């Protein structure tokens, strides 16, 4: 469960992300596709080459859903019920992959926010991505 | 894939008693019922909404038989799983777009199905051998992914 | 979440286990130790030979805890609270290990309940063991 | 390893800029803070109740340097990780009783620390080569478990 310190930590870090959220979403996806090629099986309809417009646009959507989760940190299941339905009944992405994207998001954050990515903040962000993942896979069966 | 000689005789001994047609349908069917998200690959199969719809679906049974026929054939080539499954690996990656985690889920369900059919005969040591075999097969089916 | 039908399936399958719980627990553990040897690292102080009394004794403890969760299927986080504290603060078993034991419990039940281990029941049992595992791991961080 | 020459050289060139003392201390310390259950092997290191106490703990720091030192020497045996880390695999299993899953967690933490340190230079292709190294090392460290 997210403690008060975690929520504060997550709000602060994401606040600094600010207008780069979309750029960081896209970079996290690109790192995921390269590092964990099995994840490409879910995007056979995308052009997955460097700088493709599909990856960029998708990076923005992912980043925006996270902004929304951070803003609704105390009420995630409700704020993300629609995305949760989407993943469980249409996309049907195997749960193992959420860990892979989460890790790539952390690496992206670490790479772009050196001063803000302290040990305690690293801990909170990992817990937060794990809760988001839990929520997005809660209706799978 | 470290199968000791005695592990390999255990695996082959038991496999000799399997009805692959029947076990193939049960394993594929149970995969789709226990891990419903795996149904994403089978929308052309028709009705998969309830357990009896899935378990008795003639397309699920025919597909299970095909999957397990290829698996058996692999048990005849335990020293060269990678080579044996190379063209299937490529096909699953490039044409079908199947996340290799699905091969691991199926392996585990196959183990429960074998346990179900054989009872006491599926001893802890026999299970341990089969766990190495299903992991070896999953790894071989994934080796051509890129 | 467990559904009404899941709960019914689990009470029915566990009811047939009855006074075999202990034995099935010990068998689940032996299966786990042999198929996934990395799990032995948590039991360096046990004798792990076939028929070991420590294994039998521990098997019974595991089985009783499962029996208690079945008896309190609508209030599991509270019924398993103490066990949840123990695993998080003292034992500190890595979460991946829970899936390994769950799988071996299912193999054990399948091996002993040929008539009750239908596809629907298998599905409900798997969801049940995953919820138990989630509870036991809920306070880890 | 299945490392490509451009990958091999991406790993090596970056590694030549790494301060092993600082990175080791930071990797092990982050591991204990992000995944607190890993503290179970280090009760005798002292106070680990808070991130500040973990990161400032001199035994955490010294152990981090030792672990990364051994990892460092392993980067010169990429064509033979299994043989380089064999005695270490045995020790981790037989004397220390360390669940190999811990090696995976450290690998991922280590990758996050490299990114934190090198920023722009830790590009997606460079990350991919390191992810392969870190899994390779984890697998070599787990190979002698029984
Ligand atoms: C951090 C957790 C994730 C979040 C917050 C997230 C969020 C989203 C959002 C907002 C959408 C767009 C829905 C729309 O168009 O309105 C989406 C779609 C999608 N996501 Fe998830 N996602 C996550 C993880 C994953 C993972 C791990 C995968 C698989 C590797 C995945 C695969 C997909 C796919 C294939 C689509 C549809 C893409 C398309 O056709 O445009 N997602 N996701
Ligand atoms: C033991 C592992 C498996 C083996 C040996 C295996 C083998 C095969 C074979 C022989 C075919 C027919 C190839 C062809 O049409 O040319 C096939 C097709 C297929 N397999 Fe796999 N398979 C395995 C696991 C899986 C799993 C776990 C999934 C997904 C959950 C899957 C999804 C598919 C799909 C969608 C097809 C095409 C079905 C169609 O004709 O529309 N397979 N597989
Ligand atoms: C289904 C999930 C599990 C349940 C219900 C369960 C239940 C229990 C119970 C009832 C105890 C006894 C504590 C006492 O004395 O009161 C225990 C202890 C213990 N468990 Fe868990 N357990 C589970 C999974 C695991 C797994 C996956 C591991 C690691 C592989 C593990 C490792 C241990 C260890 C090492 C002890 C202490 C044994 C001893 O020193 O006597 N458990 N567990
Ligand atoms: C990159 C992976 C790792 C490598 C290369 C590595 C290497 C080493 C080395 C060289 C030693 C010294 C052994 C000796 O003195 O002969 C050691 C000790 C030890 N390692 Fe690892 N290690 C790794 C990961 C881990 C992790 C993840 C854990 C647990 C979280 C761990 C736990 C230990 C422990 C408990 C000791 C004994 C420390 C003591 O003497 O108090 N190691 N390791």
């Amino acid at each position: 469960v997210l403690s008060p310190a975690d929520k504060t930590n997550v709000k602060a870090a994401w606040g600094k992300v600010g207008a780069h959220a979309g750029e960081y979403g896209a970079e996290a996806l690109e790192r995921m596709f390269l590092s964990f090629p099995t994840t490409k099986t879910y995007f056979p309809h995308f052009d997955l080459s460097h700088g493709s417009a599909q990856v960029k646009g998708h990076g923005k959507k992912v980043a925006d859903a996270l902004t929304n989760a951070v803003a609704h940190v105390d009420d995630m299941p409700n704020a993300l019920s629609a995305l949760s339905d989407l993943h469980a009944h249409k996309l049907r992405v195997d749960p193992v992959n959420f860990k892979l994207l989460s890790h790539c998001l952390l690496v992206t954050l670490a790479a772009h926010l050196p001063a803000e990515f302290t040990p305690a903040v690293h801990a909170s962000l990992d817990k937060f991505l794990a809760s988001v993942s839990t929520v997005l896979t809660s209706k799978y069966r | 894939m470290h199968l000791t000689p005695e592990e390999k005789s255990a695996v082959t001994a038991l496999w000799g008693k399997v009805n692959v047609d029947e076990v193939g349908g049960e394993a594929l069917g149970r995969l789709l019922v226990v891990y419903p998200w795996t149904q994403r690959f089978f929308e052309s199969f028709g009705d998969l909404s309830t357990p009896d719809a899935v378990m008795g679906n003639p397309k699920v049974k025919a597909h299970g038989k095909k999957v397990l026929g290829a698996f058996s054939d692999g048990l005849a080539h335990l020293d060269n799983l990678k080579g044996t499954f190379a063209t299937l690996s490529e096909l699953h990656c490039d044409k079908l777009h199947v996340d290799p985690e699905n091969f691991r889920l199926l392996g585990n369900v196959l183990v429960c199905v074998l346990a179900h059919h054989f009872g006491k005969e599926f001893t802890p040591p026999v299970q341990a051998a089969y766990q190495k075999v299903v992991a070896g097969v999953a790894n071989a089916l994934a080796h051509k992914y890129h």
